[PDB]
């Protein structure tokens, strides 16, 4: 790839009591025309983990690929749950991807989140993996995880690479960010995890012209990788001042 | 022989090839693996009988049974290196596959590739063909269970029910006599530790829980690849013995 073409826009991805929620978009545009509107921009690695991508969607679809084959490879040499590959581990290996592709001056146009449970502890959901069924769609509860068993991890096409308990691409690195390190904490529920990906999710919406409502939701928790429905969200402008006509404001000078 | 069985590349005068015959006597010598067609699922199972006088081994640590996209049951009877490294082949084989065309390698597909790679093995004066025969098998509700046996020759064939290794012909016998496609895995298991306790004089109630690795791919595991739980195979093992002892 020599530049970006087909590009996601921003991802949130936040700790809250039980686990981790990440929020994307559906939307993939071809420079400034909004091409395609039902895209998958979250995907799952495993159990535990999830990857988000904003930038290129062409080199998000080779990571994945990437990944689902070393989850397959994990799982053919597994013999107990603990030795499936942690999301450090997931991040480790894109970082590294990242950083060889740089020293080749060939990278991947694309930020990425690995995020999800660092710990085995809470569940026995790797002790039958099932690849190509979900038993989620029994009535139990979600198990509180400690913010310490959770990862979310960032890595840009340079290969700079951390973690924290909540992490943003693209313009959410302006708009979201701003309002989590200003209101987000620790053990939110999934309401007050769901309020606040919300709150950020308008903001870019008014704000960032890649930018759709059309919003995934992905939790990863005690249960597993959950994808919840796809959602609209409700933006209404937060002030009359905008809808005012411009015919009753005076007609004389620069009045627009 | 007559100096023609010194290597795998020289036809003998009758056209025989003498280190597959060879080969084939080592693998007919090794444990016994079995894989079986049963109504709802295929069911798999190896006998480490040649592991009997290794007290210290621990217990349930040597496993014939591998899988390669969590639907597909790979087992062998002959080399455990070789095994490896067909399997290491094997799960190659699916990698490229999904990516080249983004679906799993439908299994005739996958058992040719894995032939071909044995049969590149019996063609040059400077390789050791491999010693090992290869169970490969899935099972799915729509096309019930596929079960395909590779030999070190790479000739792979098709079956409802296949046994390599040791005492075979024994197992094989037993078998043939019930028509497994229309009895469940779980009612299989039963069968299956009867037979073991019967055809390998090696085998005894004692060492049955220890010795024996047994996997399925099933309706109950929806059709994904799975080792048989010990809260399955213990009711079944104390039955096989009881009716056994009572004759």
């Amino acid at each position: 790839t020599l530049g970006p073409v087909v590009t996601g826009t921003s991802v949130i991805a936040i700790k809250y009591k039980h686990g981790i929620m990440i929020a994307a978009d559906r939307k993939a545009s071809y420079g400034s025309y909004a091409k395609f509107q039902n895209v998958e921009r979250i995907f799952k690695i495993n159990n535990k983990t999830v990857m988000g991508f904003s930038g290129e969607l062409a080199d998000a679809q080779y990571l994945h690929e990437l990944l689902t084959r070393k989850n397959i490879n994990n799982l053919s040499e597994k013999k107990r749950k603990e030795d499936m590959y942690t999301p450090q581990h997931y991040h480790s290996y894109v970082s590294r991807v990242f950083y060889v592709r740089k020293n080749r001056i060939d990278p991947l146009f694309n930020n990425i989140i690995i995020a999800g449970i660092n710990s085995q502890k809470y569940d026995n959901n790797d002790d039958n993996v099932l690849l190509y069924t979900n038993k989620n769609n029994n009535n139990e509860e979600y198990k509180e995880i400690h913010k310490d068993d959770l990862y979310i991890g960032f890595v840009d096409m340079h290969g700079t690479n951390f973690c924290d308990d909540y992490i943003t691409t693209g313009y959410a690195r302006y708009f979201a960010l701003t309002l989590l390190r200003d209101h987000y904490k620790d053990n939110m529920t999934e309401e007050e995890a769901r309020i606040l990906i919300n709150e950020c999710l308008r903001i870019l919406y008014f704000r960032d012209a890649t930018s759709s409502n059309f919003i995934q939701i992905v939790k990863v928790t005690s249960k597993g990788v959950e994808y919840e429905e796809p959602y609209i969200l409700p933006c209404v402008l937060n002030s009359a001042d905008y809808v005012y006509p411009s015919t009753l404001l005076p007609p004389a000078g620069c009045m627009w | 022989s007559a100096g023609y069985d010194l290597s795998v590349s020289t036809f003998s005068p009758d056209g025989r090839l003498y280190q597959v015959e060879y080969i084939y006597k080592s693998i007919n010598n090794n444990n016994t693996a079995l894989c079986l067609e049963c109504k709802d699922g295929i069911i798999c199972c190896c006998i480490n009988s040649n592991m009997d006088k290794n007290k210290m081994i621990k217990k349930n640590s040597y496993n014939r049974i591998y899988h390669v996209n969590n639907n597909i049951i790979i087992t062998y009877s002959g080399f455990d290196g070789d095994a490896r490294n067909i399997i290491d082949r094997a799960r190659s084989e699916a990698n490229t596959y999904y990516y080249n065309f983004h679906t799993n390698i439908p299994l005739h597909i996958l058992v040719n590739r894995i032939s071909l790679y044995i049969h590149a093995y019996t063609l040059y004066w400077h390789m050791r063909p491999f010693a090992a025969s290869i169970i490969i098998s899935s099972f799915n509700e729509k096309d019930k269970g596929d079960i395909y046996c590779i030999e070190p020759n790479g000739a792979c064939y098709k079956y409802s029910g296949i046994v390599i290794g040791k005492n075979k012909e024994m197992f094989k016998t037993e078998i043939e006599k019930k028509d497994y496609k229309d009895i469940n895995v779980r009612d299989a298991i039963e069968d299956i530790y009867k037979f073991i306790l019967t055809s390998d004089d090696h085998m005894n109630k004692n060492n049955l829980q220890n010795l024996v690795n047994f996997s399925w791919i099933c309706k109950e595991s929806s059709y994904e690849f799975q080792n048989i739980h010990e809260e399955i195979l213990t009711p079944a093992l104390n039955k096989a013995v009881e009716y056994i002892e009572k004759l």
